[PDB]
Order: C-alpha cells, then sequence, then structure tokens
RNA sequence: GCGAGAGACCGAUAGCGAACAAGUACAGUGAUGGAAAGAUGAAAAGAACUUUGAAAAGAGAGUGAAAAAGUACGUGAAAUUG
RNA sequence: AAUAGGGUGAAGCCAGAGGAAACUCUGGUGGAGGCUCGUAGCGGUUCUGACGUGCAAAUCGAUCGUCGAAUUUGGGUAUAGG
RNA sequence: UGCUGUAAAGCUGGGUCGAACGGCCUCUAGUGCAGAUCUUGGUGGUAGUAGCAAAUAUUCAAAUGAGAACUUUGAAGACUGAAGUGGGGAAAGGUUCCAUGUCAACAGCAGUUGGACAUGGGUUAGUCGAUCCUAAGAGAUGGGGAAGCUCCGUUUCAACGUGCUUGAUUUUUCAGGCCAACCAUCGAAAGGGAAUCCGGUUAAAAUUCCGGAACUUGGAUAUGGAUUCUUCACGGCAACGUAACUGAAUGUGGAGACGUCGGCGUGAGCCCUGGGAGGAGUUAUCUUUUCUUCUUAACAGCUUAUCACCCUGGAAUUGGUUUAUCCGGAGAUGGGGUCUUAUGGCUGGAAGAGCGCGGUAAUUUUGCCGCGUCCGGUGCGCUUACGACGGUCCUUGAAAAUCCACAGGAAGGAAUAGUUUUCAUGCCAAGUCGUACUCAUAACCGCAGCAGGUCUCCAAGGUUAACAGCCUCUAGUUGAUAGAAUAAUGUA
RNA sequence: UAACGAGAUUCCCACUGUCCCUAUCUACUAUCUAGCGAAACCACAGCCAAGGGAACGGGCUUGGCAGAAUCAGCGGGGAAAG
RNA sequence: AAACUUUCAACAACGGAUCUCUUGGUUCUCGCAUCGAUGAAGAACGCAGCGAAAUGCGAUACGUAAUAUGAAUUGCAGAUAUUCGUGAAUCAUCGAAUCUUUGAACGCACAUUGCGCCCUCUGGUAUUCCGGAGGGCAUGCCUGUUUGAGCGUCGUUU
RNA sequence: CUUGGAUUUACUGAAGACUAACUACUGCGAAAGCAUUUACCAAGGACGUUUUCAUUAAUCAAGAACGAAAGUUAGGGGAUC
C-alpha cells in the first residue's frame, strides 16, 4: 500500500502551524531572585486576540531589577483582568486574580491557571480558555502540592512551582454551534493543515487500512494495539473500551 | 473621454502604485502617480492623535524644522496634553502618599 | 594521457555517434537525447561576347581530352515518369 | 490583485395604538445572510449538436451550474517516486 | 548481339564510361535475400483527389510596376463599439523596432507587400526600476551525526566586535568612554522604500535628450538672521504658536504598519449645460442652429476641515443630534478658540507654454506677424481618492530596514565677546545595470502566422436597473484564397 | 423531514413538426473553374448464380454473360480501414 | 480508327545504387610518466584591414619575446615592410612574457557585472566625503613569532 | 464474592447524596412545599398603637405568576437506590 495520511504529519510539510499571525508565545517571567525572594509588580497594557487561541493574552510590562529596560511578558489572561491593573508575581504576592504564586503559598481550593509542571517551566497547565487547576493539598514535610486538572487528573506537582490565580479567559466558546464548513475553514485557516477529513473508510486499500469493499465497512476491529506499527494505528488505539459511555467512570 | 496610462513598469493596481488623473498644460489627461498618505503621530500612553504635529511620511521628518515635529511642552511631540496633565497629578500625589506611607509607619516604629 | 610502428580489419547505410564548421545542427524545464552530410576538372580554364526574355533562364558562342564533367558537377542502376 | 445591476429584507433604532401587569399590535428606519435573480469571472449539464486524417493529441456552438465567498487568480515558497 | 551449362552461372557483340582488374592452384570469411507489421533511403497508385467554407463586406478610380482581387493614395460602404479589433504594461521572446533596397525560398491563392531576405541605424536617468529591507522560506559558521557523497542545526553546550564615540597626537604614538540581549548571508522589477515636473524634439529614444522650472541624499562651508550680561528664545489661562531657539550614554514611544462589507459626505477627472470670442457643417423649407478650441504640471507661499482638543458655564419641562441612536455632572446645549492640511481657493511657476483663428515669407534649412485664449451653472450621474461612521468573525486581518519625537542630564558653553549648519542664502557631487519593439485570431506557449491557453491599468454619447444587449463618437481595422452557379445529402 | 438539487421516476396544465406527413425558405458547403494541394489504404485485383472447398469465393469447376473513356451521388459487398 | 490502359526498346527525367577512391575509423604491438592555490580541467564574453563557424589567442587578444631558419603571404588589399640581411613567412622551435569575466575559486554576495573594509599614491579648498591608479582581506591544518586567558598551577610579599 | 484472603477488625482518605434521634393531633408558606450551623439579602402574619389616609373594598370572564413527582434539552456530577 501507500503512506497513510497519519504518517504524513509527522515529517511537517504542510501540516505545520500557521504562526505569522500569533502574539508571541503565552509564558511566564523566568523564575528570578525578586520571584523567589518577594514579589515583583507589573501593569497590563493590552489584552489582545491570539490568532488559533480561545484565550486572549495579556501584555504586562515589568522593570528589569538589573539595568534600565523594561520588560514586556505575554502572559494568558485571566478572566477579570484589565488593562492598566497592577500584576504581582513571587512569593510574597496576595491571593488576588492575575497574580502569579508558588503553588505552596496558595490554600486549598484556589483556583489556578498556567501552572508550572516543574520548578521554571513557565506554564503548562490548564491554559485554554475557560480552564483551570484547583489546589487539592499540600504535603509541606516533602515540598509537594496536589492539584486536580482540567481533565479530572490529580497531579502532584513541587511547591514551587507558580501558577496564576483564576480562570482563563474566554471560557463558554464551545456552547455555540459553529454551523458551518466556512466557520471550520476559518477556525483552521490559522491553526494547522487538518481541515476538512476524510473518512479512511471512504478510501481505497492503498490510502487507509480502512479503505476498500463492495461496501463502506471497516472489516477488522477497529480498536488497536497500543504495540501497533505506523500505518496500522488507525482507529481506536489503545481503546480500554468502546461504545456509548453509559453511567459514571 | 481621453484614457490615461500608469507611467511606470508596474501594470497592477498596488497600495504604492496608485495614480491620479491631472490635465496638464498642453491639454492632456494623464496620470500621476500618488505617493501613500502620510499617518498621523500618535499618543504613546493613549494612542490618539497628537495635535500640532505634521503628518508625514516617516522620512519626511528628517528634513523638515523641529517646530513641526513637537509641542513646547513636556512629552511635546510624544503624548498628548490629557496624558501628560494625568502623569503630574499622579506624580505628584502617588508621591505625597509615599511620604505619609513613612511618617505612619515611624508612628509604629516607635509605640508598638 | 603522450609519442611511434603496424594489420589476410571497414571502405561513406561500412568503420567510432562523428572521414565534412560532430558531441555540431536540432529536441527536452531538466537529467539527458542526438543526426544527416565525402568525389567537376590536371588546371576554374566556373562559360567572355551576341541575341530573346521583366527576370530566372533559353538559343547561339566560348573553355576543356570530355559539358554523354556546368558546382541541381565522376560513374549515374532500380522503383517511378515524359 | 479581481468580483455590473436588481430582489428579499435579520438584529438594532424611531413613532403611533392597546393593556392593571406580564406584555401585544401597526407604520417606518436599518441593511444581515457560506440568501437569491443575474453580468464579468470560475465551472462544464445536455444536445449523447458540430468536428471527429479537427481550428484543436479535448476545440467550437447553443444550453446550462455558480457568481461576495469552503470565491477567483498572478508571483514567491515548501512537499519528490513505494 | 548471341554462345555454353539441367542449373547456380560463365563468356561474348553494340552503346556508355574513365583507372584499375581478372584466369588457374590453394587460404580465409562480417560470403548469396522476396518476405521478418525487417532497417535506412528513395518512389508510386490514391490524385490534380479530400480539401483551402467560424470571426457581417466589400467596391470604384488613380499611382507604382513586366505583371495588381490582394501594394500605396483618394472616394465610398462597413465593423470592433470604451469589460474594444483602442491606448499601455508584468511574464515570455530577442532585434521581430526604424529607414533603404529587395522577391529564390517562406506568408497552404497571389504578391510590386511582410514580423520574410539584405545593408545600415537605433535603447541617453542622482529623481523610473533593479540595487537596500525583511516575508513564507533558503542557508554557511561553532558544533553533533554519517564509511562517505553529505545530514541536522541557525545562535544552536562557542573565549563569536574585520566594534563605535570623543578629545586627539602630529609625540603618525594615543588616552580612554561606552556598550556587544539580537545581529553570516540569500529571499519581492505586485509587499516596505530618499528625491521631477511641464512644453518641445526622432525614421526609430525619452518622467532619460533639448528648454525651463524643482527636489532629495551625502559632503564642505561662509554670510545674514537668531541666542547669551537672568547664559542654552519668547508668546498664549489653555488647546498650542513661531524663522531659529545646547543636549552624550541609556531608555520610552510614534511613523513604516496593514481584513472585509454597507450606506452617507467631500473632492478630482469625466458626463451634461448657459453667455461670449473664433473655426467648420446644413440651409428647397426649418433650425439665435449641429460639431468643435477656450488649457494650466511638479514645486513655493498664504489661506482652507470632518474628527479631536481647550477655555467659559452648569443642564429634567432632559437637551443636542445622524440616512443609519448615540452623546452629556467622567460636564451636554450655548458662546469663544486650538490643531491635522486630506481636499479646495488665490498667487508665483505662467503664458513667454500649449490651443484656436486671421495675414503674410518661400525651390526655400524653417518661419514671421496680429488677434483670442473669458465668465458661469447643474446632479440619488459614472469612475476613483479621501473622510466620519456602522456591521462582521470559535476568522480580529505580515515583518524588517529606515526616519522622527520624547525622557534623561553627560559634556561644553558669554561681555568685549561667546554658539548653530533641525532658520535663510550660498558651494560641490550622485557611480553600476535595464530602457528599442510585441504582449497576442501573426512577435509568448501549444511542432505553425494554430478559432486553444496566458496576469493587470484607463473607459465617451443614446436606450436601460445595468459596466447586459442594440446603435454611435475618439482610436483602430476592413485581415480570413478568389470567380461562377444555386442539384441531392448535409451544417447553422 | 421544511428548504435546497444541471440527481432518478410517474402523472397533469400549457406548449409545440416529436409524430400523423411532410412541404417551403435563407446562409455556408457540396458542385464547376483559376491557383494551391495532402492522407488513410494497397499480395494481385475487382460482374453474377450454383458447386465443391479451412464447412459464407474476385480468382477454382459449371453455367449466366461480356464493348472504349467516364461525372455526380450512394452506403449492399470488399467477412473494407483503424 | 483515335484516345486510354499495359508491355518493350531508344533518348530524356526522378533518384543516388554500383564501380573505383580515402588527411577517417577499428584492432594489435613498441616506448614514455608530465594536471592544479606559481590557480588546473571546464565555462562565458571578446580579439583579424575586410570573418559567421572551425582553429588560435586574451585589452600585448588568428598573438608579444626569444632561438632557429632563410624569401614569402595570397581571396582581395596594404605598408611610415622586407632581400649578399638583426631578415619575409613560420603554434619550425620555445626556456621569457601577456593571460578579460570566471571556475577547486579565496573579502562578502551572485537569477545582481550588487556591497564592503585596509595600505600607498593621486584629483576635487579634506585623517573623516566623493573620484581615480596600484597593492591587499577565504577556510582547515602544521612549524614558529607576538599578544593574551584560566585560584589548572609553581615560587615570593603582606 | 472468597487461602490471589472474602466477610469481619482498627486507623486514614475521597466522593456524591441525605439532615436521624429531638419530631408533636407543634410551626411557617398562596399552594406546590419547608428540618445541620453561621452570615448576608429582601419579604411576611399576628400582636401593640389616643399614628396616618379616608371607601381606596369583596369576588372576579379575558389575561398573568407560581406549581410535588415523573418526563424533555444542554453542561456538571454520578455515593446510594
Ligand atoms: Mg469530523
Ligand atoms: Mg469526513
Ligand atoms: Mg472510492
Ligand atoms: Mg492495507
Ligand atoms: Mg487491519
Ligand atoms: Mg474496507
Ligand atoms: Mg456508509
Ligand atoms: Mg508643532
Ligand atoms: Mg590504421
Ligand atoms: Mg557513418
Ligand atoms: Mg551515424
Ligand atoms: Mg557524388
Ligand atoms: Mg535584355
Ligand atoms: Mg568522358
Ligand atoms: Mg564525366
Ligand atoms: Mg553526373
Ligand atoms: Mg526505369
Ligand atoms: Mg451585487
Ligand atoms: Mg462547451
Ligand atoms: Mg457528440
Ligand atoms: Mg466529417
Ligand atoms: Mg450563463
Ligand atoms: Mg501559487
Ligand atoms: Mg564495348
Ligand atoms: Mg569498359
Ligand atoms: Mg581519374
Ligand atoms: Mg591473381
Ligand atoms: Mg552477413
Ligand atoms: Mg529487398
Ligand atoms: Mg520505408
Ligand atoms: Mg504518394
Ligand atoms: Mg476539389
Ligand atoms: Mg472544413
Ligand atoms: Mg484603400
Ligand atoms: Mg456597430
Ligand atoms: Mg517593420
Ligand atoms: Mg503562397
Ligand atoms: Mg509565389
Ligand atoms: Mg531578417
Ligand atoms: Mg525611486
Ligand atoms: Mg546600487
Ligand atoms: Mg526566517
Ligand atoms: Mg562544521
Ligand atoms: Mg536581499
Ligand atoms: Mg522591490
Ligand atoms: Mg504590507
Ligand atoms: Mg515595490
Ligand atoms: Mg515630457
Ligand atoms: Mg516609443
Ligand atoms: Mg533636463
Ligand atoms: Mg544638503
Ligand atoms: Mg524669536
Ligand atoms: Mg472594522
Ligand atoms: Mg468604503
Ligand atoms: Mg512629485
Ligand atoms: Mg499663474
Ligand atoms: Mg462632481
Ligand atoms: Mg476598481
Ligand atoms: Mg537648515
Ligand atoms: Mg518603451
Ligand atoms: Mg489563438
Ligand atoms: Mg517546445
Ligand atoms: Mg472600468
Ligand atoms: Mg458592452
Ligand atoms: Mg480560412
Ligand atoms: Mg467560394
Ligand atoms: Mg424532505
Ligand atoms: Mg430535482
Ligand atoms: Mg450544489
Ligand atoms: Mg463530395
Ligand atoms: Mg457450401
Ligand atoms: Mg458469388
Ligand atoms: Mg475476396
Ligand atoms: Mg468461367
Ligand atoms: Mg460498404
Ligand atoms: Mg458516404
Ligand atoms: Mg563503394
Ligand atoms: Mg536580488
Ligand atoms: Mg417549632
Ligand atoms: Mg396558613
Ligand atoms: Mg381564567
Ligand atoms: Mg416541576
Ligand atoms: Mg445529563
Ligand atoms: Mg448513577
Amino acid at each position: 500500500g501507500r503512506v497513510i495520511r497519519n504518517q504524513r504529519k509527522g515529517a511537517g510539510s504542510i501540516f505545520t502551524s500557521h504562526t505569522r499571525l500569533r502574539k508571541g508565545a503565552a509564558k511566564l517571567r523566568t523564575l528570578d531572585y525578586a520571584e523567589r525572594h518577594g514579589y515583583i509588580r507589573g501593569v497590563v497594557k493590552q489584552i489582545i486576540h491570539d490568532p488559533g487561541r480561545g484565550a486572549p493574552l495579556a501584555k504586562v510590562a515589568f522593570r528589569d531589577p538589573y539595568k534600565y529596560k523594561l520588560r514586556e511578558e505575554t502572559f494568558i489572561a485571566n478572566e477579570g483582568v484589565y488593562t492598566g491593573q497592577f500584576i504581582y508575581a513571587g512569593k510574597k504576592a496576595s491571593l488576588n486574580v492575575g497574580n502569579i504564586l508558588p503553588l505552596g503559598a496558595c490554600p486549598e481550593g484556589t483556583i489556578v491557571s498556567n501552572v508550572e509542571e516543574k520548578v521554571g517551566d513557565r506554564g503548562a497547565l490548564g491554559r485554554t480558555s475557560g480552564n483551570y487547576v484547583i489546589i487539592i493539598g499540600h504535603n509541606p514535610d516533602e515540598n509537594k502540592t496536589r492539584v486536580k486538572l482540567p481533565s479530572g487528573a490529580k497531579k502532584i506537582i513541587s511547591s514551587d512551582a507558580r501558577g496564576v490565580i483564576g480562570v482563563v479567559a474566554g471560557g463558554g466558546r464551545i456552547d455555540k454551534p459553529l454551523l458551518k464548513a466556512g466557520r471550520a475553514f476559518h477556525k483552521y485557516k490559522v491553526k494547522r493543515n487538518s481541515w476538512p477529513k476524510t473518512r479512511g473508510v471512504a478510501m481505497n486499500p492503498v490510502d487507509h487500512p480502512h479503505g476498500g469493499g463492495n461496501h463502506q465497512h471497516i472489516g477488522k476491529a477497529s480498536t488497536i494495539s497500543r504495540g501497533a506499527v505506523s500505518g496500522q494505528k488507525a482507529g481506536l488505539i489503545a481503546a480500554r473500551r468502546t461504545g456509548l459511555l453509559r453511567g459514571t467512570q | 473621454a481621453q484614457r490615461v496610462t500608469y507611467r511606470r513598469r508596474n501594470p497592477y493596481n498596488t497600495r504604492s502604485n496608485k495614480i491620479k488623473v491631472v490635465k496638464t498644460p498642453g491639454g492632456k489627461l494623464v496620470a500621476q502617480h500618488v505617493k501613500k498618505a502620510a499617518s498621523r503621530v500618535k499618543c504613546g500612553d493613549c494612542g490618539s492623535a497628537l495635535a500640532g504635529i505634521s503628518t508625514l511620511r516617516p522620512r519626511q521628518y528628517a528634513q523638515v524644522s523641529k517646530t513641526h515635529k513637537t509641542v513646547q511642552r513636556a512629552y511635546g511631540g510624544s503624548r498628548c496634553a490629557n496624558c501628560v496633565k494625568e502623569r503630574i497629578v499622579r506624580a505628584f500625589l502617588i508621591e505625597e502618599q509615599k511620604i505619609v506611607k513613612r511618617v505612619l509607619k515611624e508612628q509604629q516604629d516607635k509605640e508598638k
């Protein structure tokens, strides 16, 4: 047969992300002396739309502690953050929406976003619109914090990892139907080349494991082993179960 | 009516290939190539157009006198009047409160 | 590659693709592909001159051993043709 | 970079009428939409028309689809033979 | 012309021809053709046959010539009908451009003509492009893979400046003061971007030449003005104004710099139209008539605006206000001002130019003279530019070079004199490459002068909703083998 | 299943040369001329009937017959060409 | 009976076989060891009195010098060309030179005749700007020189 | 379901519901309904009144608000039944 559409994406010729209009990478500040020992104050200059992103971004200006210079940061805007607001980041920052605090400095039940998986990676968890991270508890002896991720998973993170207080702005986006193929076209025009999708069952046997037949049908189980190889992993990969989800999981 | 042609090799209606139609002293209708319209100098605080400053294409500011490019005030050609006024009042009031917070702190550094 | 001497070899549809302004003309976007084409006469002596014609040419003449050698050039087969 | 001229008439807004209230009705205004008729354009339904040693190794004529967007298109650029 | 042999063949007469060749005994082989849809070359019948029929359409005369359906000129009849059969360009071609000569071949008839053939001529730039910038991307270096051709990576685990700015020194040595996040390079003749216009001129070039009038950048540099004894100016309540009117490192901003649609407003060009001053046409009759000229560039000065802003004042009986309902104690309405100069007006440029007439010069290079070139109006008009608005998106609609302002306060500054080229005037320079022509029913690609394909700009009158269809003006073509007839069968 | 469809199908109104059943007209061909001038195809060729025969002959056998050179049409045959 | 068709012969066509040639090819043998950063092989563009190509050459351009030789070259023309001679022609020979723009190709770049920087001289009233002439500036590696870096490290002095 | 240690035992944790006993011929609300603590928000009946207004009222076709459980649509939760 032929190389299937799954495998052509790794080469990344026409499958790279369309990034001309993007407004910068959304990251926290580099963890420095001020954030480790006290707090540093910045001011929100802009709240802007980032193409390909549901969450708006905030442009926050900080002073450089060591040279006469202004540093502009690109944060993910939490809902309620406004232009001209003062943003405080550090160990001694107060528990206000938009402030960046270490996870150990936040009491249980604190809603936090753009949380660091590892100390200083500048934000990994809960970055999309309407999403957040809940702080479950602390383990001060081991310097660890328990959090709940938007997927429902419980994670143990260093208490020195940082997060931004509040919920990511732009939530409720999925509640409205797109209603049109053109709307999805414009949605993916600034994301990547993944739309529209032809069904593999509608192809020929060269194109896909599902192609061929005198009727459109998969022919074999569409649940594929985790240990299958590239060109085989088309369908439900390592599916623990199938069918309509009934009851609680 | 007389019809005109472009005066340059560019045949396309691009942003830099805009023309006007002008009648010459020879009684002819010719195309006159129009330079791109200048944009106004704007405030760095509020983004509004600054008054008293000439609207020129950026290289033309080098060849014009200084009175065209500035206003006789602090932040003259950079900030508008209202944004400078707000800076002055904010600087004065905030620094006044800095003294108040200092003397008050010294009041709690000798009795508590 | 350079320099030589040879052959029971081929003799211009052969022998190298190329005996010649041949890796030329020409084709292809490109990698590449790639021909055809030698011979008047010892010597141009390559036909002065007259005449018919708009001219090309023709008819006389002239050169030559030969024009049954005139560059559409040694010989000049067959198909095909008057 | 390009895309006549019409039809329909969504929100929002103005005025009037009715009602105890919750609210309802009418006339305008407005100018929405992968809306619609229809040019340029893009496409290519049918005649199973012409042609079918063609004008053409896919064209010609009428008829037709669509025609403000998942639109059409120049140039630059990327992806290369299991 | 015959003879010999069963035969494969051998020999011979005549003609043609011009330089080598044969018999016999042996040797040797790339050694014998009717075929292989054989190979290469050549030639027939078909056959003077199929055919040379899309794109409305030609005709008379003269000239030229040996020769004219086809060339030239004149007269006419037509068509394209401004989304053109008009006038330019990008790609591509490459001399096809122009003049002269010229007809063997080519232009599927012809040819005196030609994009053919031959000989010459022709492309003029500081301002138009390239050049420079960065885009998607391409790609060296330090490194790391790979047997290697080379692959990855683009500042990457790097000691990465051929650094600058000054006071200089004339001691051709220096003294230092700042920084070195990022930063090789290539990548757009449609993106970004320093600066030019009008009139004239050639057989063929022109935003390039000539005449005149400007502008930008780089450099040098003096005078005037400005400023200083209160050293680095004044005025205005303010918005802010001006001829100027210090400002290092470093920093902050702005411009470059940005979708699309809708109606509205303003301008420009075009369309329409009145008077007057000219010219042409019609005139049996009518028509103070029909057509036409009456124009004004870049650049300089003054003035000119929606929006926005400032001062005054204090608002319900709410008012102002758009086609579109938004605004006002976060200060409306009212009154008075400030600003951007888009755009228009006046003046200079500039009437001296161009245009329209009339009168004269002459084989005549080329003219010379006189007069006029003026004053308006109109709009749901067309196109286009701009403006203030409004709608729209799970879509929010490049970058960089480059230029400016501001913050900062380093350093340097006067009185018998000091400073500055962001005020005026003056001086010098601007290199390299492209530039002709076609851009298509004949200059490109489809084997070709092929009904195909190939990006874009300008756009008159009537009818009309209309940039449709139909007719016409300017411009351009009248090209497509032709003649005679008009059966069948066609095609439309 | 409203709306939509150059999708497939049945019926009805309107409409008509689709038909009964054909006729007439126009232009361009065809046609004839001057000039220009291919190609497919071709063992040899080219009248029938029967016979036998590789069982459907242009040729063979037996008969019918049979008279130069040809033009426009035509599509039975050449088990026509590709 | 003509015409027409077919056959044959003569002459003339069409065409280029046959014959005969041959500065070419092919194969065998013998001898030799010599490309390039001192810039090769290759490419592009030019160069002649009148040349398009081939051949030769490089702005010194169908060639300059030198050695040898000894009267040509030739299609035409023409010497401020030559003949008992420093003398015609000559890739005869060849030891000195020239050798455009390139190319491993070397300042950077190259779909550009694009853009720098350094030294000396020179023109424009110029250490700085503009013009011209000449000479330079690639990378890896080796030896050496100089200038450096690192509490890697030795000695000494508080 | 259980020798792979079930059931049982102690400690710890997480989820959702639900508010026992107190709880009654007791309370509140227009009805449906309402039961852990505290805070906040706005209501309400009765009582008291030598306050106030003076007929403003009763019931009501049309028309409205609320309306157990089950059920429907879309998110979230889904312990127990
Ligand atoms: Mg899907
Ligand atoms: Mg699908
Ligand atoms: Mg299929
Ligand atoms: Mg398969
Ligand atoms: Mg399978
Ligand atoms: Mg299948
Ligand atoms: Mg299916
Ligand atoms: Mg000013
Ligand atoms: Mg030999
Ligand atoms: Mg040969
Ligand atoms: Mg050969
Ligand atoms: Mg011969
Ligand atoms: Mg004669
Ligand atoms: Mg002879
Ligand atoms: Mg002879
Ligand atoms: Mg001969
Ligand atoms: Mg013969
Ligand atoms: Mg429309
Ligand atoms: Mg068609
Ligand atoms: Mg058909
Ligand atoms: Mg036919
Ligand atoms: Mg149509
Ligand atoms: Mg493209
Ligand atoms: Mg004889
Ligand atoms: Mg003989
Ligand atoms: Mg001979
Ligand atoms: Mg012999
Ligand atoms: Mg043989
Ligand atoms: Mg043969
Ligand atoms: Mg043949
Ligand atoms: Mg033939
Ligand atoms: Mg014929
Ligand atoms: Mg035809
Ligand atoms: Mg004529
Ligand atoms: Mg017409
Ligand atoms: Mg010409
Ligand atoms: Mg001809
Ligand atoms: Mg002819
Ligand atoms: Mg020619
Ligand atoms: Mg320019
Ligand atoms: Mg340049
Ligand atoms: Mg990049
Ligand atoms: Mg390396
Ligand atoms: Mg570049
Ligand atoms: Mg450019
Ligand atoms: Mg842009
Ligand atoms: Mg440009
Ligand atoms: Mg001009
Ligand atoms: Mg011209
Ligand atoms: Mg000039
Ligand atoms: Mg200057
Ligand atoms: Mg002053
Ligand atoms: Mg908008
Ligand atoms: Mg608009
Ligand atoms: Mg200008
Ligand atoms: Mg004037
Ligand atoms: Mg107007
Ligand atoms: Mg337009
Ligand atoms: Mg100045
Ligand atoms: Mg030109
Ligand atoms: Mg064509
Ligand atoms: Mg070709
Ligand atoms: Mg137009
Ligand atoms: Mg039209
Ligand atoms: Mg024709
Ligand atoms: Mg005819
Ligand atoms: Mg339905
Ligand atoms: Mg349908
Ligand atoms: Mg459809
Ligand atoms: Mg016929
Ligand atoms: Mg039989
Ligand atoms: Mg028979
Ligand atoms: Mg037969
Ligand atoms: Mg017989
Ligand atoms: Mg037949
Ligand atoms: Mg027929
Ligand atoms: Mg021979
Ligand atoms: Mg370039
Ligand atoms: Mg109780
Ligand atoms: Mg009760
Ligand atoms: Mg009721
Ligand atoms: Mg209910
Ligand atoms: Mg649910
Ligand atoms: Mg459940």
